[PDB]
């Protein structure tokens, strides 16, 4: 890793730097509250009587929460098929208001009622409009219908040429006599009921046994939602690199007990800047903690690459604790073992430093690790920054000490003065030769002539830099 | 009649926990130093437009004032709220109701036409009373203790902590308060942004005006 | 500015290599840093020690010297004024590679150093001379002749010890004297929490966290969001980085003039 | 759409020269400062005694 | 060399030498008078 | 950058608080060029004639 992100084959001796780590999670936990406000559906499918097709009951449901999974799997319907509504992510749907269209009808009646289709009672009595509806259920009620139902309870208008438009009951009953010119040429006669009467038998067929119907029909993004359906829950798990949702909003970190105190009617806490730092819980209404999973970068410790093979490993900001869980186990190759475990877990004010053993000495350094510690190659040893030598001197009240000898020595000292003078051509770089780019970088001002000033700004100032620091005599001697 | 109301009608805004931190907000509150048109409707209910928002109080320790009716047309063809109180829990109707001339109440009902929603919940003393409704959520706030240190004038810093939500979902223009057959403030509220401290507990301890005066 | 997101990371890869410069500036700074106090404070190849016996012609140096009893082997002047003054989303503080008790350690050094042999310890091998001496030889050299100190000594002594008494009572009770290291913590505090803050900002897109437009939208359109946020956040952290260059060039000025005006009035006379 | 394209060259290519520059002139400054001492140690050690 | 160049210095290096020279040869025979 | 209009501060506001800092690091060069000035020249306590 170190000779890929140096991008050379040989390394020298010093610390580096290649990537970073974090903790992965384990899992994940649910947490929704106890209560979930029941919806009476019961008393819509299992109704102790319906009304007829020409004058069906309507009635309003809201703020409800409905399972449709308890629904789908029951068997005693006939036939569950919707129009563009999907039964199985009826689960996760959230509704603004819901229309429940509850009757009886006849076997053969059951294809009419879908959009765009011809029918006596789909035109007559019922009409689908041209958009989006939820779906319709039917089922079987020979039981109840059939055998001891009214011979005549059950009506359907025979009555034409009044198309009604979707969502419309006329439950007025007229004469249907014109009382004019076309009829006969007579007033008075051509006089028929608009209601007649089903004509059913006990198990006299397939298309004359009433069935048992309900239109359910769903509004979406017109008003504030009411309406959702219920989900799962799980427990929970503490002192783990967890994931969740906790009563609703997300979050991942580790969960620890808290002894702040919050207020009966507060839901949640933070400390700065939009951080979350404290939940609780519906269930169990106890204050906790969240704190995030530890992370940080790896360093790699090296005595050059001629010298040696050899390399300390360290993980900045990290207990040993999660030494282990820092580096996986069992997902990386057996060479990063040797440096993962046993060995020697130096933990240390900066961090774990692992792969080379700790000594009790204290000598002079070269490879800086930090928190006064550092790392030298006699193996590798990590010992205690030295200040040098000690040494106290006799101070006395009336004695001096006088030099006899003297030395004359000679130290060198290097200071650079000046750089490079390039230079960047301005629309070459971005252009290439190319008409188009120049025509679109017109467009964007004078940035051109800004960055190309500070560049020959740069170089006389860097002429002019060496010409003062060499330049100080008026002659030249020999 | 004109009063001035020192420093009150200030709440939490949210319902999120801090710590010895100054929070800078920006919603609707009550400006200090405020005028509130006190009332003596002591032998009086006149029409009050709502504003979106109007602050509340109240003096008197016993069941006078009642219930507290709101609406835009105070008739039938629209549904009209009414919160009332019966000494031993609320009851919340925002079914149509008719107009009321001089309805009586204490421990009127015209109709209940087109009926969709119900709700029932739960010196002297002060009761400071907050409304607020946006986008279909019409809440309140309470404060039913009062600090025995001075006589007269509503003075004293106190926060309020709010009780109730509804999604009504609907529009309120004007309100009615509902007396009994035989002194309450009113102050408006707008949008002006405030700096508030909180104490170790999560409470309250002082807030200051952020366009009043050059050292604010 | 990703977040461990997997499509974060896809469309960030394709920006080129500005990583390597954005964190080789921060190492640099960082490793200028450390050379820098390395070379203030170690100026010394021996660590003194004073005698047991204290006899400086009269004068009182118990409140500058360390004193054993202390827990960090720090004198008084130097608890005061540490007591004076006082002050985790991808960013991180590395600590200092040299920690509270070698610089301890090192000023105790040098004012022992100062204090026995004079000037002599920074230009060879230390020497011993009393401290009576060493003042007539500092005398010397203002153009007051040696008669003069050792004729009032005692006046000296007195004035030197009420003198310093009054400094310590005034930097414990001096207001605001420290002003610019608050000032430099202050600003340091003040760049990292703005800098932390920018995460809630919209940038125009349609909200400030990854996942919930992720999951309420499709990809042709929340790529241009991602987009706008990464552009975004990057141009935060550029402005961010460039402001640490600027401030650690000048404070490496400053430390340059310190380290200057240590080596030249402690270790000889100006 | 060629434009759009070019407008995203563009964008991108200034972005990483503005910063080329920035880089440059801090660096300068620096030399700069270390020169002048430079230059004042060799008119002052060399021309006299320190 | 596809938009960028590296511009040549003003001095060259027998300048540099003889300066180098030059103060030398001041600084062995004078001192600090020729300063 | 906005030119006395409302919806050019509407869409800047929701940039986050650039103008902010932006504000700043023009009055901190300005407030230190006083002091630039000032302890270059105050370098007596009295005024002689
Ligand atoms: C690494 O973790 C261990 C165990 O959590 C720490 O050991 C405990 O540290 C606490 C202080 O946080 C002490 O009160 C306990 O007495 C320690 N021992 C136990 C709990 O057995 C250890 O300090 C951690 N290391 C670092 C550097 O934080
Ligand atoms: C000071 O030191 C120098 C060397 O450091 C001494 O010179 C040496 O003297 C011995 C004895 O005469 C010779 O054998 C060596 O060759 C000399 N060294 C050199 C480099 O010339 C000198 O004697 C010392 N001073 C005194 C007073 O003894
Ligand atoms: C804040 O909450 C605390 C938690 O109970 C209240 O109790 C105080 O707790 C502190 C901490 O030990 C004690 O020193 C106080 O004596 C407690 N006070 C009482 C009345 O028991 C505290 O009262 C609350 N309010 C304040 C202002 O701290
Ligand atoms: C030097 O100064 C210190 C402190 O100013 C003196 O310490 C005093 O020690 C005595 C004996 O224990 C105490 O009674 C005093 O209270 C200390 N002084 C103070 C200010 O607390 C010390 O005696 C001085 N030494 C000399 C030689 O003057
Ligand atoms: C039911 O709700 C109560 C309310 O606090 C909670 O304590 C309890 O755990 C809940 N039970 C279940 C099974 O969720
Ligand atoms: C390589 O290491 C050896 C032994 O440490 C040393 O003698 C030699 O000079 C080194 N060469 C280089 C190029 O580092
Ligand atoms: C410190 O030195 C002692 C010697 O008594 C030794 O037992 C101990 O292991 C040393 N501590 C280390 C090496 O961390
Ligand atoms: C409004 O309040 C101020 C301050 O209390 C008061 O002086 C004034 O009389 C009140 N009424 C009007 C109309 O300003
Ligand atoms: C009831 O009132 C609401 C609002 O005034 C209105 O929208 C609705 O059509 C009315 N009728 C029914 C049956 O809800
Ligand atoms: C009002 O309270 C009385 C008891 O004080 C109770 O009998 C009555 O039912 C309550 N009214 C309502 C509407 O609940
Ligand atoms: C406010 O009233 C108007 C009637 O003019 C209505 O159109 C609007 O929907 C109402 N607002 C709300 C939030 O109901």
């Amino acid at each position: 890793e170190t000779k890929c992100t140096l991008k050379s084959f040989t390394v020298e001796k010093g610390i580096y730097q290649t990537s970073n780590f974090r903790v992965q999670p384990t899992e994940s936990i649910v947490r929704f509250p106890n209560i979930t406000n029941l919806c009476p559906f019961g008393e819509v499918f299992n109704a102790t009587r319906f009304a007829s097709v020409y004058a069906w009951n309507r009635k309003r449901i809201s703020n409800c929460v409905a399972d449709y999974s308890v629904l789908y799997n029951s068997a005693s319907f006939s036939t569950f098929k919707c129009y563009g509504v999907s039964p199985t992510k009826l689960n996760d749907l959230c509704f603004t208001n819901v229309y429940a269209d509850s009757f009886v009808i006849r076997g053969d009646e059951v294809r009419q009622i879908a959009p765009g289709q011809t029918g006596k009672i789909a035109d007559y009595n019922y009409k689908l409009p041209d958009d989006f509806t939820g779906c319709v259920i039917a089922w079987n009620s020979n039981n109840l219908d059939s055998k001891v139902g009214g011979n005549y309870n059950y009506l359907y208008r025979l009555f034409r040429k009044s198309n009604l438009k979707p969502f419309e009951r006329d439950i007025s009953t007229e004469i249907y006599q014109a009382g004019s010119t076309p009829c006969n040429g007579v007033e008075g006669f051509n006089c028929y009921f608009p209601l007649q009467s089903y004509g059913f038998q006990p198990t006299n067929g397939v298309g004359y046994q009433p069935y048992r119907v309900v239109v359910l029909s769903f509004e979406l993004l017109h008003a504030p939602a009411t309406v959702c359906g219920p989900k799962k829950s799980t427990n929970l798990v503490k002192n783990k690199c967890v994931n969740f949702n906790f009563n609703g909003l997300t979050g991942t970190g580790v969960l620890t007990e808290s002894n702040k105190k919050f207020l009966p009617f507060q839901q949640f806490g933070r400390d700065i800047a939009d951080t979350t730092d404290a939940v609780r819980d519906p269930q169990t209404l106890e204050i906790l903690d969240i704190t995030p999973c530890s992370f940080g970068g790896v360093s790699v410790i090296t005595p050059g690459t001629n010298t040696s093979n050899q390399v300390a490993v360290l993980y900045q900001g990290v207990n040993c604790t999660e030494v282990p869980v820092a580096i996986h186990a069992d997902q990386l190759t057996p060479t990063w073992r040797v440096y993962s475990t046993g060995s020697n877990v130096f933990q240390t004010r900066a961090g774990c430093l692992i792969g080379a053993e700790h000594v009790n000495n204290s000598y002079e350094c070269d490879i800086p690790i930090g928190a006064g510690i550092c790392a030298s190659y006699q193996s590798i040893i990590a010992y205690t920054m030295s200040l040098g030598a000690e040494n106290s001197v006799a101070y006395s009240n009336n004695s001096i000490a006088i030099p006899t000898n003297f030395t004359i020595s000679v130290t060198t000292e290097i200071l650079p003065v000046s750089m490079t003078k390039t230079s960047v051509d301005c629309t070459m770089y971005i252009c290439g030769d190319s008409t188009e780019c120049s025509n679109l970088l017109l467009q964007y001002g004078s940035f051109c002539t800004q960055l190309n000033r500070a560049l020959t700004g740069i170089a006389v100032e860097q002429d002019k830099n060496t010409q003062e620091v060499f330049a100080q005599v008026k002659q030249i001697y020999k | 009649a004109y009063t001035n109301s020192f420093t009150r009608g200030v709440y939490y805004p949210d319902k999120v926990f801090r710590s010895s931190v100054l929070h800078s907000t920006q919603d609707l509150f009550l400006p200090f130093f405020s005028n509130v048109t006190w009332f003596h409707a002591i032998h009086d209910n006149p029409v009050l437009p709502f504003n979106d928002g109007v602050y509340f109080a109240s003096t008197e320790k016993s069941n006078i004032i009642r219930g507290w009716i709101f609406g835009t047309t105070l008739d039938s063809k629209t549904q009209s709220l009414l919160i009332v109180n019966n000494a031993t829990n609320v009851v919340i109707k925002v079914c149509e109701f008719q107009f009321c001339n001089d309805p009586f109440l204490g421990v009127v009902y015209s109709s209940a036409n087109n009926c969709t929603f119900e709700y029932v919940s739960q010196f002297k003393n002060l009761r400071e009373f907050v409304f607020k409704n946006i986008d279909g959520y019409f809440k309140i706030y309470s404060k039913h203790t009062p600090i025995n240190l001075v006589r007269d004038l509503p003075q004293g810093f106190s926060a309020l902590e709010p009780l109730v939500d509804l999604p009504i979902g609907i529009n309120i223009t004007r309100f009615q308060t509902l007396l009994a057959l035989h002194a309450y403030y009113v102050g408006y509220l707008q949008p002006r942004t405030f700096l508030l401290k909180y104490n170790e507990n999560g409470t309250i301890t002082d807030a200051v005006d952020c366009a009043l005066d050059p050292l604010s | 500015i990703c977040g461990d997101s997997t499509e974060c990371s896809n469309l960030l890869l394709q920006y080129g290599s500005f990583c390597t410069q954005l964190n080789r500036a921060l190492t640099g700074i960082a490793v200028e840093q450390d050379k820098n106090t390395q070379e203030v404070f170690a100026q010394v190849k021996q660590i003194y020690k004073t005698p047991p016996i204290k006899d400086f012609g009269g004068f009182n140096f118990s409140q500058i010297l360390p004193d054993p009893s202390k827990p960090s082997k720090r004198s008084f002047i130097e608890d005061l004024l540490f007591n004076k003054v006082t002050l985790f989303n991808g960013l991180t503080v590395l600590p200092p590679l040299l920690t509270d008790e070698m610089i301890a350690q090192y000023t105790s050094a040098l004012l022992a150093g100062t204090i026995t042999s004079g000037w002599t310890f920074g230009a060879g091998a230390a020497l011993q001379i009393p401290f009576a001496m060493q003042m007539a030889y500092r005398f010397n050299g203002i153009g007051v002749t040696q008669n003069v100190l050792y004729e009032n000594q005692k006046l000296i002594a007195n004035q030197f010890n009420s003198a310093i008494g009054k400094i310590q009572d005034s930097l414990s009770s001096t207001a605001s004297a420290l002003g610019k290291l608050q000032d430099v913590v202050n600003q340091n505090a003040q760049a990292l929490n703005t800098l932390v803050k920018q995460l809630s900002s919209n940038f125009g897109a349609i909200s400030s966290v990854l996942n919930d437009i992720l999951s309420r939208l499709d990809p042709p359109e929340a790529e241009v969001q991602i987009d706008r946020l990464i552009t975004g956040r990057l141009q935060s952290l550029q402005t961010y980085v460039t402001q640490q260059l600027i401030r650690a060039a000048e404070i490496r000025a400053s430390a340059n003039l310190a380290a200057t005006k240590m080596s030249e009035c402690v270790l000889g006379q100006s």
